[PDB]
């Protein structure tokens, strides 16, 4: 239902899985860079859709999945705004980060 | 970097290069163990502008102390290796 | 409540029963177990309390600080295993039954029902601590840094005794489940000011106030690890614990007695701060922060409101926690360098990377960066204050700023740059340093997970 | 896998100064009784490739030709398609 | 002539411009060589100590010591109360607490009339 | 005070840029300008327009800032420009993809900045607002177009001035298309962007002639002021720095007296009060 | 603009101030007085709900603009024809505002003559 | 979803509109969202029935504590203690209870805001005046109180505002 | 301490001393990360005077122009529902004084 | 990734075909690019509504009467 | 084959668990997953109820 | 750097150090080659006028003057090389140097691979310390009494025996380890 919701915080959700393997073995070789790299254009063509979403529609929507506690009657949880802003920067910035990650391959190699 | 492990025979045909670039000073006359104020009667002016140009040519500027006391050129190569660690 | 005070009395016999090279591992197996058990206090009610009997109760104030309490000693067992190697095993078992009555004194003091039984373990707790700096020191000055120690707080509770007989003698009781519910209001009378006072003063002479602050540092500088460890992490947390006991038969004086610890608190954690700055010595520098932290703490406590008193907890437990992962990191270049001066060692990342990362991280703790609980407490505090008066914002934003530059100059003059060349000595670090540290620093990133077990009764 | 070629120095006399501005250097420092004592050491400066500058204007207008051409030819395909 | 270079606390004359290296005598340069003499003793103890195979440990520094010393703990004893130093005292550690006081005093006090007044519009205001 | 505030940064941080000498340094300042010229769009209540424009501005400064970095690496770490001369012809592809960069960057129309920097030259003109904080934003355009101008003659034109030993190369797949995807980006995502969003401002359908143009005249008088102060540097005339230069080269002295003055002055009291 | 030269250069009283303007009745000009009228309703131009500073007097085509934007979403410049004609009636409401500038200057310009001559027959 | 009720949550019907292509051209939203189900919602879904039926076949229940009234403290006598306790629980109750009223008011406000959309500021009145009066009946109950908050002072602070209403109805009558 | 001869073969080269020299009373003040007391080529007044100056003058104009500001030949903008009273606010069981623009 | 290329001593490197057809062609690529659309949106830069004049509109629609009646 | 099982695991799994989790729980509680109303525009016509939008004012058209 | 200082400056030392410093910082600001080499030998021109100048006085109150007009006119960003204490890489690869004795901390495991450079180590940790016991008495038997005067080191004169005090000058880290 509605893979929106399910796009927009699943390009979120892999875009940390190289931080959770920095403790495994591809971390100590010298494929991690391509590894990081692959993960980031992943992420880029992913969050592509949402965009696509929403120029069709205009696509807008609040997600308030965990609730990490409650003072009286303040309520804070964990909460994800998926508006214009976010999913048109989300693109720019990942496409962005892509390139420069491509090119520090090159520049950072000694 | 791939900046290729220069060695003592290219530092030395550098410097001899430059020197001989150098109208002042005889290509014929100057060799390895040529000095500058005796061997080729040139002015501490003279010396202080080839370190100048030196410098230019190497990419890294030598300290005043060092470089008064650097007469000759094999004593320059020699300096020129210690400072960049070259093996031979 | 005795199935923890029960095993910690055991522990004495266990110790001096142990074997000559055993002592160490079953100290601290079952000082493990111990906060295991200990760990079931922290289920809660939003009614009153866990009223075990007529002599014992817990809270939701009480249990964070008594589960902090059991955890310290294995990590003050570890601490103390390296440089104690050359030591009788007769002095090692005094030195371990110190620390286990420590223990003891303060489980039984966090407790206290009653609030004279809390005055005196709260006053029976000097003794252990007070032989531990002077006998297990290094320094000559550990004699005037217990004297300091002793006398501060000693003549801070002297007037509390007499206020508090004074006050069984006229209310009739000093239980606190009584003392909250028969509560009456304080006029405005001399007799009631110096009242307060002495109620007041005995537990804000031990946070430390700002300009009785002076034993802190020494008491600090000259005490071995294991004393660093718990002075800064609970010791200092018994005067905030007698000042939320306390507070509630004090009003309504404390809306304009509290003026003058206020703006000597709220002044007062931007100075220290800025002592934090200009300091040779790593445990001076710590020493400091950790008053300015305590001084923040003192302004949530006489601000009352409920916000305040969640930031206060959460800040007494997360300081505990970051300051005496500090100490420990400084007591391991100590046993390196032998020399206790900022500026010696340098350039240590490069030789040490773990040891580096874990500076990293205590030095991102002590800068309150989120959503780690010290910057739970501190927001929550500043709110509250910001709600007490709107300029107070201006000295704390001030101190938040101040806090961050010294932590970072602490972590880069120790560990980054070059090298000393004449230090040759640095060997690679233990497994039992490393794990002293994630021992540290794990518990902190858990309890960031679930914030209301150290909120308070308040949340 | 790194530059291990023996790469060899070109000749020294290859350089001559006349040619480069140099020359006006050293004409104006005659002028005055002057010579310049490394005049012939940065020639290779003006000697190969280097010899040759671009102004700021055709540094801009860099690919014109091309991509005017290109143009050209897709407005007379859009115009000899839309006429239709 | 052209325009002069002031130095200031925060930027110092630079060593060229100093008239005082420029006047020389024989007593600045027997001053300058015994400058040099004591460097270079303390310099080979220094590199004697450094340079031996046996050592395992830290040189010990008393410059260093010295300079934590008198940072720290030589303060006191040579502390005498004079009238700058009891001023400045008095004036820095009571002044800032007095003002702050008065500031916070005014801005509750004000607080606390437009709350009895009842003109301060607390709608929506909760937690506190 | 968003509107002023805008002004001033961009207009400082310009004038800043102009007298820059390494090329690291310059590309800062230049994000230093469009920061506060967003800011300033910010001020005149055109929240969407700034979005777009940091959106363009991604593209072509990510792109200037790898143009640079491959030009550093190929001249062995060195980033000053006056030890770096002609790569226009040694370097093909950084040389276009720079210019494309800074084509985009000065408001060329039909590229990626001209749909963001132009509807803010149009709107902070067209808007009851401070007028000096007009004047402030065109002479920022002004010294933006004369920086990129400074950055492509003292880096592309001239005659090459490092050190004999050549180890220009950009033959490395890699880099390439890195540049290159940006490059297309600065190209098109800017009309494809504008084109795909929908409306969300009055748009301003009627200009007077003059002030239309007035973005482009004032990034054409930028480019010729510029060309010809760099023109004359190959005059055989030395002569001392001005004052107003000097200015400009220190960053306004706000660097030296503001982490001079009140440090010292804290720390100090940290150690004799405190 | 020439207009601000005008008016702090020349007098200040001479020109309207826009915070206040208008000044004068509506009616002063002409009894005409035609009202200007408005196509999209409340609701459903609270439907489409633009924003409040575009739900203006040329509502009804940004409306047929987003509902092209909307329909033909893939050929993102197909209905361009709308947008033209939305700018169009942006443009005339603007000439419509330089119209009133206009106005009130000139009917200020006579009021102030009026001002002088009735000051002038007075003092004859 | 059964899981809440729908009254204390009270939601618009949100009609949407049907396709109405306008040119041939196919959209890639329409392939990308059925390849999304294709690939994602039903293994999603068959997963899900079978965590259903599983816990289908081992079914037991839970059930919501209920509270007798007590007295409170306005029948309380000035020592007895027993009484006292019982209303000072009870006063606590009461006040999560009217905690948690406030937070289900607060959701729904910003729920209204989110879903209106650019229209919030007409087509959420209603919120924001249900918002407004609970806010102010919360603030007059539990307001100032202080960290040692208890029935006693809830007891005392209403008094007093009865005090001043009394007064105020005395002064206004008798004006 | 950033002053100091960078060319010396000290026994400390981060911090630039020598071992068994006597330290400043200040060494933590200047140790190259903090404050430093290098000469500048422009004296200390002159750049104190010339930034001053421009700031001042940076705020005295923008507060001019806050006086004299800068717009267009045009009236204000009209709205259609009484300055849409209904969508801003609201307060429908009010009925507001209406206002009709003027047709041009 | 890429080819060997040894250093030069004072002469100029050599370039890749490659490199030099890729740059050419982007360059066209941008020529090409902004001249198309100067010649198919060429009011998004000279305009498309003309700035009327006001002092050119008369009187009678701006409700000026000749000086006299009010 | 590398950009398969890249793609199977880094990419199917996380979106199939974030799918599951949104659907079956975080959408079980009220609130928590709340959708901007969709625009309406005159003319068109609502799947849920069928009713159409009446055609608006047929504004003057010129130019 | 390598070379042990003086006790003070010559006035020829000084001089020369200025036509260096003020070189230096017209080629920053004359950017062109051909303009720099101009002004360059201009700069030589009016540098030596007053090479033959005899007494002391005129000489001192020279190059004073021309200090203070270098101060005027030092052009504030002048151009420096990246591995000067100025550049843009003064300092980059000090975090990859690494001492040599933290080699001796390595486990028996890490010790196992590299067994001849392990060997070789060896080989120059016996000989170190042979010569260092050399070198403390050929070091005392040559200092004059009272403590050196200056801090330059004396050469090996002996057949085995090598230069006092080489052990952390020869075995320096790398300019580049990493
Ligand atoms: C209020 C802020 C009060 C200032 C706090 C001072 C803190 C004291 C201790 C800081 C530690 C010292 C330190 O960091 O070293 C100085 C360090 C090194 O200097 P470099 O320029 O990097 O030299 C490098 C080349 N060698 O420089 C600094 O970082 C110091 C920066 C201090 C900034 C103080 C000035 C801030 C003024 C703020 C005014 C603007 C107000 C807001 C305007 C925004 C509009 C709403
Ligand atoms: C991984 C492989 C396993 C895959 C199988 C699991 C697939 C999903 C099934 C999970 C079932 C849902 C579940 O876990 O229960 C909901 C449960 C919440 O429990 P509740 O009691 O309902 O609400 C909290 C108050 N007590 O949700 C979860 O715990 C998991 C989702 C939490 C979100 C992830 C949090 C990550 C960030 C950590 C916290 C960071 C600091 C806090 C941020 C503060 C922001 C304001
Ligand atoms: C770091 C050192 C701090 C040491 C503690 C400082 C605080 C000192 C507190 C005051 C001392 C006496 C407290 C008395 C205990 C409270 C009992 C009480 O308040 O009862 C009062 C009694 O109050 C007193 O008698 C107090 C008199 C004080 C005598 C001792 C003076 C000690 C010095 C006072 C000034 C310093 C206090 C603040 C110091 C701050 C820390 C430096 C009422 O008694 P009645 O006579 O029955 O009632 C009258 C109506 N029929
Ligand atoms: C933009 C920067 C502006 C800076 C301009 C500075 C002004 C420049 C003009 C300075 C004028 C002078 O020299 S000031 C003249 C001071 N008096 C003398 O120079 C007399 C003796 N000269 C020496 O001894 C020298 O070393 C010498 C013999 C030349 C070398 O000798 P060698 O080599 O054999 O060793």
């Amino acid at each position: 239902m509605n893979p929106f919701a399910s796009l927009t915080l699943t390009t979120l959700t892999i875009l940390t899985i190289p931080i959770m393997m920095s403790n495994s073995n591809i971390y100590k070789t010298n494929l991690y860079p391509n590894y990081v790299k692959t993960t980031v254009s992943y992420a880029f063509t992913l969050s592509l859709v949402p965009l696509l979403m929403f120029m069709h529609t205009g696509q807008e929507m609040i997600i308030s999945n965990w609730h990490w506690m409650t003072l009286q009657t303040v309520e804070l949880s964990l909460s994800f705004k998926m508006d214009y802003f976010s999913v048109m920067f989300i693109p720019v910035a990942l496409f962005v980060t892509w390139s420069i990650m491509e090119f520090s391959m090159w520049y950072m190699h000694s | 970097s791939d900046a290729p492990p220069l060695t003592l025979e290219a530092i030395k045909d550098r410097v001899l290069y430059v020197l001989k670039l150098y109208d002042k000073i005889d290509p014929e006359k100057l060799s390895v163990n040529s000095h500058f104020m005796k061997d080729l009667g040139l002015d501490s002016l003279d010396q202080v502008e080839i370190i100048m140009a030196m410098e230019d040519e190497f990419g890294f500027e030598i300290p005043d102390i060092d470089a008064e006391k650097l007469m000759c050129p094999q004593e320059i190569v020699d300096y020129i290796a210690d400072k960049k660690d070259v093996y031979e | 409540m005795l199935k923890i005070i029960i095993p910690t009395t055991m522990l004495l016999p266990m110790t001096w029963m142990s074997k000559h090279n055993m002592i160490w591992i079953n100290a601290t197996v079952h000082s493990l177990l111990i906060s295991l058990i200990s760990l079931s206090l922290l289920n809660q009610l939003g009614e009153n309390s866990l009223n075990f009997s007529l002599t014992f109760f817990s809270d939701s104030l009480s249990a964070p600080l008594l589960v902090l309490t059991t955890w310290l000693l294995p990590l003050m067992l570890m601490a103390s295993q390296s440089h104690l190697s050359k030591e009788t095993t007769t002095r090692k078992k005094l030195y371990i039954t110190m620390l286990i009555l420590l223990q003891l004194f303060l489980i039984m003091t966090f407790t206290a029902t009653e609030l004279i039984l809390f005055y005196i373990l709260f006053e029976a707790t000097l003794v252990p601590t007070l032989i531990i700096i002077t006998r297990w020191g290094n320094q000559t000055e550990r004699l005037n840094a217990g004297l300091y120690f002793l006398f501060y707080t000693l003549a801070g509770s002297l007037p509390l005794l007499v206020a508090l007989v004074y006050i069984q003698n006229t209310t009739g009781s000093l239980n606190f489940l009584i003392i909250h519910y028969w509560s009456h209001p304080l006029s405005n009378s001399w007799s009631n000011i110096f009242m307060w006072l002495a109620c007041i003063m005995a537990f804000m002479v031990k946070m430390p106030l700002y300009g009785l602050h002076l034993w802190l540092p020494k008491a600090h500088v000259e005490a071995p690890i294991a004393g660093s460890m718990v002075l800064a992490a609970v010791l200092l947390k018994l005067g905030g614990y007698g000042m939320m006991r306390i507070t509630t038969i004090l009003n309504p004086l404390t809306n304009y007695m509290a003026y003058p610890f206020l703006m000597l608190s709220m002044w007062g954690m931007i100075m220290t701060s800025s002592i934090c700055l200009r300091q040779t010595d790593l445990k001076s520098l710590i020493a400091y922060s950790s008053v300015s932290h305590m001084a923040l703490v003192i302004v949530a406590i006489m601000i009352q409101t409920p916000w305040s008193f969640m930031g206060a907890t959460a800040l007494m437990i997360a300081h505990g926690l970051t300051s005496s992962m500090l100490f420990c990191l400084a007591n391991t270049n100590y046993e390196r360098v032998h020399s206790r001066t900022m500026i010696l060692a340098r350039g240590l990342q490069t030789l040490l990377p773990l040891m580096a990362t874990w500076w990293l991280v205590a030095s991102l703790t002590n800068l309150a960066l989120p959503p780690s609980i010290n910057l739970i407490g501190e927001l929550f505090i500043i709110t509250a204050s910001f709600s007490w008066s709107n300029i107070t914002i201006i000295l704390m934003g001030m101190n938040m700023m101040i806090t961050a530059l010294y932590s970072l100059y602490m972590l880069i003059t120790t560990q980054r740059g070059k090298y000393t060349h004449h230090i040759n000595n640095i060997k690679p670090s233990f497994t039992r340093e490393n794990a002293l540290m994630a021992l540290h620093i794990l518990p902190l990133l858990l309890l960031t997970l679930n914030p209301k077990m150290i909120l308070g009764p308040l949340y | 896998e790194h530059g291990h070629s023996k790469m060899e120095l070109p000749d020294y006399k290859q350089w001559k100064i006349e040619g480069t501005p140099l020359e006006t250097v050293q004409e104006k420092l005659a002028a005055r009784g002057l010579r310049d004592p490394w005049g012939r050491n940065e020639a290779w400066r003006y000697s190969g490739g280097f010899a040759n500058n671009v102004s700021f204007v055709g540094a801009l207008l860099k690919g014109f030709k091309w991509g005017f051409a290109a143009f050209v030819v897709a407005v007379g395909a859009e115009y000899y398609l839309e006429s239709q | 002539s052209f325009p002069k270079y002031k130095p200031s606390r925060l930027a110092t004359l630079p060593a060229t411009l100093d008239p005082a290296e420029y006047d020389i005598s024989p007593e600045t340069r027997k001053a300058q060589a015994e400058r040099l003499a004591i460097r270079s003793r303390l310099k080979r103890e220094y590199l004697l100590q450094y340079n031996d195979p046996n050592r395992l440990g830290v040189i010990e520094d008393p410059a260093l010591i010295r300079w934590t010393y008198a940072r720290s703990a030589n303060i006191y004893p040579n502390f005498r109360p004079t009238p700058k130093t009891s001023l400045l005292g008095a004036l820095f550690g009571i002044g800032p607490l007095f003002f702050w006081y008065y500031v916070f005093k005014t801005d509750r006090d004000k607080k606390e009339k437009l709350i009895q007044e009842g003109k301060l519009d607390q709608t929506f205001n909760i937690s506190y | 005070m968003t509107l002023c505030l805008g002004a001033i940064t961009t207009l400082f941080t310009a004038l800043c840029a102009i007298t820059q000498n390494d090329i690291k340094k310059i590309v800062a300042f230049s994000t230093s300008s469009q920061l506060g010229l967003m800011m300033v769009t910010i001020g005149i209540n055109q929240p969407h327009l700034a979005f777009l424009h940091i959106c363009m501005h991604a593209f072509f400064k990510a792109m200037l800032f790898m143009c640079s970095g491959s030009i550093i690496h190929s001249l062995n770490d060195e980033q000053d420009i006056r030890k770096m001369g002609g790569l226009y012809k040694a370097m093909p592809f950084t040389t276009t993809a720079l210019i494309i960069g800074s084509l985009a960057l000065t408001g060329m129309p039909y590229l990626t900045g001209f749909y963001s920097k132009d509807l803010i030259i149009e709107a902070v003109n067209m808007s009851y607002t401070n007028a000096w904080a007009l004047l402030m934003t065109l002479i920022a355009t002004s010294l933006t177009a004369a920086y990129s101008t400074r950055i492509i003659f003292f880096a592309f034109l001239g005659k090459p001035r490092f050190p004999p030993l050549v180890l220009i190369n950009e033959n490395n797949p890699l880099l390439i298309n890195s540049i290159k995807r940006l490059l297309i980006g600065s190209i098109f995502a800017g009309f494809i962007i504008s084109n795909n969003i929908p409306p969300m401002t009055v748009p301003n359908t009627t200009m007077p002639l003059y002030m239309k143009m007035t973005a482009l005249i004032v990034t054409i008088m930028g480019f010729m002021l510029a060309l010809e102060l760099n023109n004359t540097t190959y005059y055989l005339k030395f002569k001392y720095p001005s004052q107003t230069y000097k200015f400009s080269n220190m960053l306004g002295y706000y660097p030296s007296i503001m982490h001079r003055l009140p440090t010292y002055h804290n720390l100090s009291m940290s150690q004799k009060s405190a | 603009g020439a207009h601000l030269a005008r008016r702090y250069l020349g007098d200040a009283s001479k020109e309207p101030d826009p915070l206040r303007m208008p000044t004068f009745p509506p009616d002063y000009g002409f009894p005409e007085r035609k009202e200007r009228e408005m196509v999209a309703t409340q609701q459903e131009m609270n439907d489409a709900q633009l924003m409040l500073q575009q739900r203006d007097y040329c509502a009804h085509y940004l409306i047929q603009l987003l509902k092209c934007k909307r329909d033909s979403f893939p050929n993102f410049l197909a209905c361009k024809h709308e947008q033209h004609d939305w700018d169009y009636c942006e443009h005339l409401d603007y000439v419509k505002r330089m119209k009133e500038f206009e106005r009130e200057r000139r009917l200020l310009q006579r009021k102030k003559r009026r001002e002088q001559r009735e000051a002038e027959m007075a003092r004859g | 979803p059964d899981s809440w009720d729908k009254d204390v949550y009270p939601e618009p019907p949100r009609r949407t509109p049907a396709p109405a292509p306008q040119t041939s051209l196919p959209n890639p939203v329409t392939y990308l969202t059925k390849i999304f189900d294709l690939l994602v919602d039903r293994p999603v879904t068959l997963a899900r029935e079978f965590i259903e039926q599983q816990h289908a076949k081992n079914r037991y229940y839970y059930y919501h504590r209920e509270f007798r009234r007590v007295p409170d403290i306005t029948e309380c006598e000035e020592k007895d203690i027993l009484c006292m306790f019982e209303a000072e629980m009870q006063w606590r109750r009461d006040y999560k209870v009217d905690q948690e009223i406030v937070n289900i008011i607060q959701e729904r406000l910003k729920a209204c805001q989110q879903r209106e959309g650019e229209s919030y500021r007409q087509n959420c009145a209603k919120e924001l005046e249900q918002f407004t009066q609970v806010s102010k009946a919360f603030q007059d109950r539990y307001s100032d109180l202080g960290a040692h908050y208890s029935a006693r002072k809830c007891l005392a602070k209403q008094k007093q505002r009865m005090l001043a209403e009394r007064k105020a109805a005395k002064e206004a009558a008798a004006a | 301490q950033q002053e100091r001869d960078p060319w010396y073969d000290w026994d400390h080269p981060d911090l630039r001393l020598n071992w068994g020299e006597p330290i400043h009373w200040d060494l933590d003040m200047y140790i190259r990360n903090r404050v430093d007391t290098s000469p500048t080529p422009v004296s200390w007044n002159t750049m104190c005077k010339h930034l001053f100056g421009f700031v001042a003058f940076m705020l005295f104009m923008f507060w001019v122009g806050e006086i004299y500001p800068s717009y267009q030949p045009v009236g204000p903008k009209q709205y259609p529902y009484n300055d849409l009273y209904l969508e801003r606010g609201g307060d429908p069981t009010k009925e507001p004084e209406p206002v009709v623009h003027y047709e041009i | 990734g890429g080819v060997h290329i040894e250093p030069r001593y004072r002469q100029f490197p050599q370039l890749t075909r490659s490199q030099l057809i890729q740059a050419e062609f982007f360059s066209a690529t941008m020529w090409f690019w902004i001249l198309w659309r100067f010649w198919h949106d060429s009011d998004a830069v000279l305009g498309h509504f003309p700035y009327p004049d006001p002092s050119q509109w008369t009187d009678e629609e701006l409700g000026i009467l000749p000086d006299d009646e009010d | 084959y590398r950009h398969s099982i890249f793609a199977v695991t880094h990419v199917l799994i996380p979106v199939w668990i974030i799918h599951y989790y949104l659907k079956y729980h975080v959408t079980a509680k009220p609130y928590t997953v709340v959708e901007r109303k969709p625009r309406i525009f005159p003319g068109d016509t609502i799947l849920e109820t069928g009713e159409v939008i009446p055609l608006m004012k047929e504004f003057p058209d010129q130019h | 750097a390598f070379s042990a200082p003086a006790a003070y400056l010559t006035h020829q030392q000084k001089v020369l150090r200025l036509y260096k410093r003020a070189l230096r910082h017209l080629e920053s600001w004359c950017v062109h080659r051909d303009k720099y080499r101009y002004f360059a030998c201009l700069m030589r021109a009016r540098f030596d006028e007053h090479k033959n100048e005899k007494d002391m006085v005129k000489a001192t109150q020279l190059l004073r003057q021309a200090e203070e007009e270098f101060w005027y006119g030092q052009h504030p960003q002048p151009y420096i090389f990246p591995e000067s204490p100025g550049g843009t890489s003064y300092e980059r690869y000090e975090c990859y140097k690494v001492p040599e004795w933290c080699l001796d901390d390595w486990h028996p495991s890490e010790k196992a691979m590299y067994p001849d450079y392990f060997a070789k180590r060896e080989q120059w940790k016996r000989l170190r310390r042979e010569s260092w016991e050399r070198e403390v008495k050929q070091l005392q038997e040559e200092t004059p009494p009272g403590g050196p005067r200056t801090e330059a080191l004396p050469p090996a004169r002996k057949e085995g025996d090598l230069p006092p005090l080489w052990w952390h000058i020869v075995t320096r880290p790398r300019e580049r380890p990493m």
